């Protein structure tokens, strides 16, 4: 009952995607007329936009006023009447279940059964159960079992690593042995920061433009591994290392390394240092304490 | 690069090679007899001779994996060995007996038309196995050439022990068996076609055996006017049957539950126990080394950077004994409920174990139940 | 993390979960756009009175029947006798809204149907609930309507909406003058959804493709920032406090809600939840505490009875955080058609399951300090109808039962004689009587030996037609010794060999060296359970050892004859393909 970490068993789902986006094309085409193939699916899905540190959204202003009803019964069935027969042609080529699916989604009914729920694969079905038990155990705080699941899973030759947050929070709550969550994360960044589609939303990403979740979370969580303190010049040595200039969050990580190292004229230079990086962190999309609070800690230091 | 239009020869070589590979695993790892192999050369020889008594350069052959398992079961059944289809389903779904690949990851590059003729039709899980063994049983004739009587009584034993039924039900069901059949059980259901619509949901012997078994339990328990079987012990039987415990077997049935087509059985993986999952990952690292298809060793060390991570559980006749005892207290209309839930749990186990459908099973036991009422009324 | 070290790595808190408390309340592939059951508390009189928690429940033959009746609350939450109504349409959502406390505790209740859209009023006194039918409109449109929202009757029909008003008490019916549409040819799924936002007199309209805000007493329309690239809008329900919004996408729980007087989106980060299931729905319950204001998110399905729960918190700096996930299960076959909510957590709701007229109250607590089978496919297979098909079954049952008595009394004396000189005589004349018949069948195997067309000699594996000779003995170990010395005797070659032990391996699933230990293990199991377990276990190990008792075709040297000879009639290079010992 959880997402599976495998490419979905194929044929019928793809030919259904065909029927769907093809009919979609015919209806929206005739709709723009009245307002006047993997590749067909491709163009179709294509022409469309593809007090705490909230990476805020884009709110409501500068957006256009209105519309008033476009679609009566007669007018809609006008748009619908013809593209449904065009569909009658290749429906004759697809399978009866697929045809039924086309009939029902085109009535507007939504199918009872998931792609997983109708999938049936023998190595893949076993991997489905494996991954499932991983997610279930991780939900169940069963970090021991869950760890066994994870190791046995990553063993298998089919799994590339979405599963990393599983192991980040996994080894995190594990505390047991193995070179830990931080080690894993900095490994992720060291292996996958160099040249050395379906599956991919944002929580796993490529390093052309922002790889987000895992990077920022090892960043902050490492600054909290300095909350353990009051290793740092290491963390900001390899936060110093990378150029991926649209961060600023590593500027606040940097200035936090200088506030943690500031806890004699050396300590002075560290306090002037954090004073600098807080403004070169006003460079970008701001992470702000009132920051006169930051400075007030810095005057408790100036003591 | 790859062959054209007479890779029939290479096809039949990867196929025959994969067969003898599986035989190696079952004499070796299953302690079969060496005679099996000869019985296999004879059957695979008969149908090889029949597809090379066929002309066309258009191949028209279907050597799917169901044919491998089909001639293995065929040969085993001639030899009267007490192996049944569910043994094969378990064996292959647990990756022990290599199956789910063409020449598994390590071989040969063939025309993608034949790699598809292998990888396709892989599942046995809607009775594809019964249908393919009957199909082979037509392809070369069962009757004179071989002895196609199933190993019935060992299946009864397998079944009583598979529940926790007291040993009287072996003789009960054995008797209803004799009552409708007088113990004559065939293998062909063949009139080469697709087409069928009456008489022939129920003539794979096994499925009828399970049908008699179910029926027997229902009749027997609902008409113990003696009151030999307590209103309670049917519940205690249901609960000792239901308690998910971690033996090799149940762990296996979980592994089969994972690749069974229909819900609920996948909701069944949802309701799984930590030891079952553990022995599962064990069987995963053991029998999914039978997988399919510089930087590689860099990822063996790379993954080996973060850890992959007086004999306890009991044997088969031990479990069988202990539920036979769990009912050993042997010596009012809502007990029909207990009968029903027990029958439906037993059914569930049979459905995953013998790779058929809900609807398939109940079609059969319905038909043959009317086949007992008709020869009783 | 975010605030803990924005201030200047485990959690806030330690690890707590889910428990149940259950009760009965009342009794009555392509799916579509529906959800039909409510309970909410209002009082009509407002001559300085209180609210009454009411249920709008649904009665089905065809789903014609709408039923409204009161709930008296307690720690034991029951009902008092029923009040009723019908409609000729198939009935879809009962909804009874309530504007939040800018104002008042609200009046009466509305429903959407197969044709119609109806709205009822109510008066009540002394345990009766008398309602009045504020008039239907079958349609202007010949269009089914997706959602009603609420004094303002707002309708959505697939891709076009209307703001409307309801008459006052009696007997003029409901009118509209402001309308619109969100039509999208290339979204095939029929469900759209209208629920408004902030109580600002501004609405939200939805389809599985996108989310559109409409400031509807000016002229205003917006498509809020995502669309339909990677997920479908899956559901949305206004987390009860006016300025608060709860939206299920695929793999995300979205907490929209204003943090500005004008309408909003929130990208205050969110949690994600993992399927392809189209059938997911959501609902929130809202608990109050001193330091926070926390919200429990129930995402449920029509496929599996499991409930998927996440929790958020409102420390009104408009602070929101998330703790960790948890999921519970639910019972036999079927799945929720309705989930409805009303140093520990108590959260309580009702569920109705697919195709089960029952309504079950549930409660959930933090710690512990203090199938009725009608599977019509199988019952039709087990209950068979006519009385002569009852006494028929009973007749057969008696036949076999007295037969079993014959077995018991019969074998009993055979058990009396063990290790006797009598059973010795029988094992002798038995063993080599059978040996004589076996030789005869081997001669008639010599006459037909040159068949060379097959390699299965006819009707072989047997006791070979003397059947009484099997049963009469009753000592497994001396019988195993008989068979070992029979195999020994027919060691004269060209004869079958098959080793049983390696096959009992398949029976008990451990190595079964001896034919005896087989009998031991079975006997332990059944001696726990049956009288004369020694008699039966002996009779069944005898039956097994017979059912297997090999005597197949002449042995390995005989098959290779037909092996090569069939490897002859085949054309020449299939013969070249036939290959032993691969690698």
């Amino acid at each position: 009952m959880f997402e599976v970490p495998i490419t979905l068993t194929n044929r019928k789902f793809a030919q259904r995607r065909k029927l769907k986006y093809q009919y979609i094309n015919y209806i929206s085409r005739r709709f723009d007329r009245i307002s006047k193939q993997q590749k067909k699916r491709r163009r179709e899905r294509h022409w469309r936009s593809v007090s705490f540190e909230i990476w805020r959204t884009v709110s409501s202003q500068n957006k256009q006023p209105i519309n008033k009803q476009k679609m009566t019964y007669h007018n809609f069935k006008k748009i619908e009447k013809i593209p449904l027969r065009k569909m009658e042609i290749p429906l004759l080529h697809c399978t009866k279940e697929n045809k039924l699916y086309f009939q029902s989604i085109s009535r507007g009914l939504e199918p009872l059964k998931t792609s997983t729920s109708e999938v049936r694969n023998y190595r893949t079905r076993h991997i489905v159960t494996l991954t499932d038990l991983l997610h279930l155990n991780v939900s169940r705080h069963n970090w021991s079992l869950a760890y066994k699941i994870f190791a046995t899973l990553i063993r298998i030759p089919g799994v590339q690593i979405k599963s990393l947050w599983g192991i980040g929070v996994e080894i995190l709550d594990n505390l047991s042995n193995s070179s830990s969550g931080l080690d894993f994360l900095q490994w992720m960044c060291q292996i996958y920061s160099s040249k050395s589609r379906s599956i991919v939303p944002p929580f796993q990403t490529g390093s052309r433009t922002h790889t987000a979740k895992f990077a920022i979370t090892y960043l902050w969580s490492s600054l909290i591994n300095c909350q353990k303190s009051m290793l740092i010049d290491k963390i900001s040595e390899w936060v110093l290392t990378p150029p991926f200039m649209e961060d600023a969050e590593v500027w606040f990580i940097y200035a936090s390394c200088h506030l943690l190292k500031a806890d004699i004229n050396q300590v002075i230079k560290h306090i002037h240092y954090v004073r600098t990086f807080l403004k070169i962190c006003l460079d970008k999309g701001g992470f702000a304490v009132p920051s006169r609070l930051i400075e007030n800690q810095l005057k408790s230091f100036e003591s | 690069k790859l062959i054209g239009h007479e890779a029939k020869l290479l096809f039949l070589k990867s196929f025959q090679f994969i067969l003898k590979r599986q035989i190696r695993w079952l004499i070796t790892e299953m302690r079969f007899p060496k005679e099996f192999e000869h019985v296999a050369k004879i059957i695979w020889l008969k149908i090889l001779k029949t597809i090379n008594d066929q002309p066309q350069e258009e191949l028209k052959l279907q050597l799917h994996m169901t044919s491998t398992i089909s001639i293995l079961y065929l040969a085993s059944t001639h030899l009267s060995l007490p192996v049944y289809t569910c043994d094969y389903i378990k064996w292959i779904c647990t990756a022990k007996m290599p199956y789910f690949q063409a020449s598994e990851i390590l071989r040969i590059q063939l025309p993608n038309y034949y790699v598809s003729i292998l990888e396709g039709s892989i599942s046995p899980f809607n009775g594809q196995l019964y249908n393919k063994i009957a199909l082979t049983c037509g392809m070369i004739h069962f009757k004179e050439f071989f002895n196609s009587e199933i190993s019935c009584q060992g299946l009864l034993l397998k079944l009583v022990m598979q529940c926790a039924l007291p040993p009287e039900f072996y003789f009960y069901t054995k008797q209803v068996i004799e009552f409708e059949e007088t113990d004559i059980r065939n293998l062909t259901l063949w009139e080469r076609t697709d087409e069928r619509h009456t008489g022939r949901v129920s003539n794979h012997a096994e499925l009828r055996v399970l049908s008699y078994f179910m029926l027997t339990i229902n009749w027997m328990l609902s008409f113990d006017r003696d009151r030999q079987y307590p209103l309670k012990w049917i519940l205690s039987l249901t609960e000792s049957l239901t308690q998910r415990t971690t033996t090799s077997e149940s762990i296996g049935r979980n592994i089969v539950k994972v690749v069974y087509p229909d819900k609920p059985t996948s909701s069944d993986y949802f309701q799984w126990s930590e030891e079952e999952t553990l022995e599962f990952l064990k069987w995963m690292e053991k029998q999914f080394l039978p997988t399919q298809t510089d930087q590689k060793i860099a990822r063996r060390k790379l993954y080996k950077i973060f850890p992959l991570d007086s004999t306890h559980q009991l044997t088969f006749i031990e479990d069988l004994q202990e539920r036979y005892a769990k009912q050993t207290p042997f010596f009012p209309p809502a007990r029909k409920e207990a009968i029903g839930r027990l029958l439906t749990h037993i059914a569930s186990q049979l459905l995953v174990d013998f790779a058929i459908s809900k609807e398939q099973l109940k079609d059969c036991i319905s038909r043959i139940k009317n086949a007992c009422l008709h020869r009783m009324n | 993390v975010q605030g803990a070290s924005l201030y200047c790595t485990l959690a806030e808190d330690a690890l707590d979960l889910h428990i149940v408390v259950k009760s009965l309340l009342c009794d009555t592939s392509q799916y579509i756009q529906t959800a039909s059951d409510l309970r909410n508390y209002r009082d009509g009189t407002e001559i300085i009175a209180y609210a009454s928690g009411k249920t709008g429940s649904v009665l089905n033959i065809a789903v014609l029947t709408r039923q409204n009746t009161l709930h008296l609350n307690r720690h034991n939450n029951v009902t008092s006798i029923e009040l009723h109504s019908p409609i000729k349409s198939i009935k879809i959502p009962g909804a009874s809204e309530s504007i939040g406390r800018r104002s008042n505790l609200v009046g009466i209740i509305t429903e959407n149907s197969f044709q119609i859209f109806r709205i009822e009023s109510v008066h009540s006194r002394s345990c009766d609930v008398m309602v009045s039918s504020s008039e239907p409109l079958y349609f202007v449109e010949i269009d089914d309507l997706q959602v009603v929202d609420f004094q303002f009757a707002i309708i959505d029909i697939k891709g076009n909406w209307s703001i409307g008003r309801i008459p006052k008490n009696f007997n003029n019916q409901l009118i509209d003058n402001l309308h619109g549409t969100i039509f999208d040819p290339e979204e095939l799924s029929s469900w759209k959804r209208i629920e408004w936002f902030s109580h600002f007199q501004k609405i939200l309209v939805f389809d599985r493709s996108k989310m559109i805000e409409i400031d509807f007493m000016n002229n205003w329309q917006t498509e809020v920032v995502q669309a339909k690239a990677w997920s479908n809008i899956r559901d949305y329900k206004r987390i009860d406090d006016k300025n608060g919004i709860l939206l299920t996408s695929r793999e995300i729980i979205i907490v929209g809600a204003s943090e500005s007087n004008d309408p909003v989106r929130r990208i205050s980060w969110k949690h994600d939840l993992d399927p392809d299931d189209t059938t997911l729905r959501i609902t929130v319950q809202k608990v109050k505490k001193p330091d926070h204001i926390l919200l429990v998110a129930f995402v449920y399905s029509m496929r599996h009875k499991r409930i998927y729960m996440h929790v958020f918190s409102h420390r009104k700096a408009n602070l929101f955080q998330s703790l960790g996930c948890s999921t519970v299960l639910e019972i036999p076959g079927g799945t929720p058609t309705g989930i409805e909510t009303i140093f520990e957590l108590v959260v309580d709701f009702l569920v109705k399951l697919r195709n089960s007229s029952e309504v079950y109250y549930y409660a959930l607590s933090n710690t512990q300090n203090s199938i009725i089978v009608d599977h019509p496919e199988w019952a039709s297979l087990f209950n068979n109808a006519d009385e002569r098909e009852k006494e028929s079954i009973g007749a057969l049952v008696s036949q076999i039962k007295l037969k079993e008595r014959e077995r018991i009394s019969r074998v009993q004396n055979l058990i009396e004689h063990e290790n006797s000189h009598d059973e010795d005589k029988y094992l002798q004349d038995l063993g080599y009587r059978l040996s004589i018949a076996t030789n005869e069948l081997l001669e008639s195997w010599q006459k037909t030996k040159d068949e060379s067309i097959l390699s299965g000699s006819l009707s072989h594996s047997k006791l070979k037609n003397l059947l009484e000779n099997s049963d009469s003995f009753a000592s497994i170990p001396e019988f195993s010794s008989l068979l070992d010395q029979f195999f020994q005797y027919y060691q004269d070659q060209d004869v079958t060999f098959i080793g049983f032990e390696k096959l009992l391996h398949l029976f008990l699933h451990e190595d079964v060296p001896g034919l005896d230990i087989f009998y031991n293990k079975l006997l332990q199991c059944w001696v726990l359970v049956s009288p004369q377990a020694e008699l039966l276990t002996k009779e069944i190990v005898k039956d097994i050892i017979w059912s297997l008792a090999r005597l197949e075709k002449p042995s390995l040297f005989e098959p290779i004859q037909n092996e090569i000879s069939r490897s002859l009639s085949g054309p020449y290079q299939d013969i070249i393909s036939s290959w032993d010992m691969d690698d």
